[PDB]
RNA sequence: UUCAAACGAGAACUUUGAAUCGGGUUCAGAUCCCCGAAUCUUGGAAAGCGUCGCGGUUCCGGCGGCGUAAGGGCUGGUAGCAGCCGACUU
RNA sequence: AACGCAGCUAGCUGCGAGAAUUAAUGUGAAUUGCAGGACACAUUGAUCAUCGACACUU
């Protein structure tokens, strides 16, 4: 697995042709955005709630979204 | 001559051009797709695989390899194969676990043979 | 009637030994009807089969003695079987002494209590087994420092 | 070794009770099957594991609730002081 | 020499993925433990024998 550290990279790697789905995990203190690519499972962790929804509106269309919670 | 050793010179070698073929006709392929698959298997443990693993179990010729098994089942029952796992039973028969592609399903297919 | 199979399966599912598997004595009929790990998982939820607790082996008796042994209650001449070196090696005792004494000399050196020349002389003497204790070493600098002060004055 | 019970025509001797990695999966196979990852943190809690319950009784392989006397060291500034801590010994 | 081949088949026997046999010729209503399959018997065919065609795994 790989950790995406800054916001801009995550929506890029989500736009790759090999990105099959993104899974959103809702924890007590953070929300994890995991995108399953061909070779790695990239994870972006944000510690504050308000950015989670705004990013959630901005996934590329057609890419499968799974809500773990 | 800059070297003190004498090596055999390389001479022309002609490709064989037979005046007649030693075999009159090519041997017929006696190990075909119908020979690849002997019969499907119906044991209790097998049934679990068709339901939970989308996999068919077959008794196959002992000389067939995984590639040969995959091609035979595809053209015999018009399906796609994801992977094939084979083992040699203690009785000496080769058992092949052929897993279909996700788009195909083993239930309706195995009805077509009549096994299921 | 025949529950050998069910006890083996229960132990595998319960991840415990067969000695810890309890089969209901007056419900035997439908455990005998269980022949799959699924059916075993059916029964352990309904309480027909449960995991017996581990046999108790309390350490309180040994814990009580160690507290008494902490004060030397059972360390007399009649309770020793090995040699003094075997019970407590002399090398580790010597190894401990050099470490705790050489540490003090280093600390006294960096604290400017003593200088390099005095450090080296004591460092060879501590290796010479002239001191046996921190206090025994510690007061030695004091007479050494005392005469040095007297020498200047 | 003993007591009781069950099955059984029949019981000292039968059965029950009492004295390339991670996770799942079978009656029998798992680093091989399935899932997921590859060649302090992401993985990771979703898993797993403990308990407390609700459904169902060859169907649900379904649901949730919680929890995971002498021998030394350290710390702060007269031959150390002051505090704290710690085994095993003679 | 090995390994396989029978609807039910372990050995013996026969056979070789065309595997208790294919083709052809002769013969002419069976094979048989059970079942099934047969069987205008020439508008030509079970079985058996013969055996020159074909085939004959390592």
């Amino acid at each position: 697995p790989r950790k995406i550290e800054e916001i801009k990279d995550f929506l890029l790697t989500a736009r790759r042709k090999d990105a099959k789905s993104v899974k959103i995990k809702k924890n007590k203190d953070n929300v994890k955005f995991k995108v399953r690519c061909s070779r790695y499972l990239y994870t972006l962790v944000i510690t504050d709630k308000e950015k989670a929804e705004k990013l959630k509106q901005s996934l590329p269309p057609g890419l499968a979204v799974k809500e773990l919670k | 001559r800059t070297s003190p050793t004498f090596r055999r010179p390389k001479t022309l070698r002609l490709r064989r051009q037979p005046k007649y073929p030693r075999k009159s006709a090519p041997r017929r392929n006696k190990l075909d797709h119908y020979a690849i698959i002997k019969f499907p298997l119906t044991t209790e443990s097998a049934m679990k695989k068709i339901e939970d693993n989308n996999t068919l179990v077959f008794i196959v010729d002992v000389k067939a390899n995984k590639h040969q098994i995959k091609q035979a089942v595809k053209k015999l029952y018009d399906i796609d194969v994801a992977k094939v796992n084979t083992l040699i039973r203690p009785d000496g028969e080769k058992k092949a676990y052929v897993r279909l592609a996700p788009d195909y399903d083993a239930l309706d297919v195995a009805n077509k043979i009549g096994i299921i | 009637s025949m529950l050998r199979l069910q006890k083996r399966l229960a132990s595998s599912v319960l991840r415990c030994g067969k000695k810890k598997v309890w089969l209901d004595p007056n419900e035997t009929n439908e455990i005998a009807n269980a022949n799959s790990r699924q059916q075993i998982r059916k029964l352990i939820k309904d309480g027909l089969i449960i995991r017996k607790p581990v046999t108790v082996h309390s350490r309180a008796r040994c814990r009580k003695n160690t507290l008494a042994r902490r004060k030397g209650r059972h360390m007399g001449i009649g309770k020793r079987k090995g040699t003094a070196n075997a019970r407590m090696p002399e090398k580790v005792t010597w190894m401990r002494r050099m470490r705790i004494l050489r540490r003090l000399l280093r600390r006294y050196r960096e604290s400017k209590k003593i200088d390099r020349h005095m450090y080296h002389s004591l460092y060879l003497k501590v290796k010479g087994n002239v001191f046996k204790n921190k206090r025994i070493l510690m007061e030695h600098i004091h007479k050494l420092k005392a005469d040095k002060a007297r020498k200047k004055l």
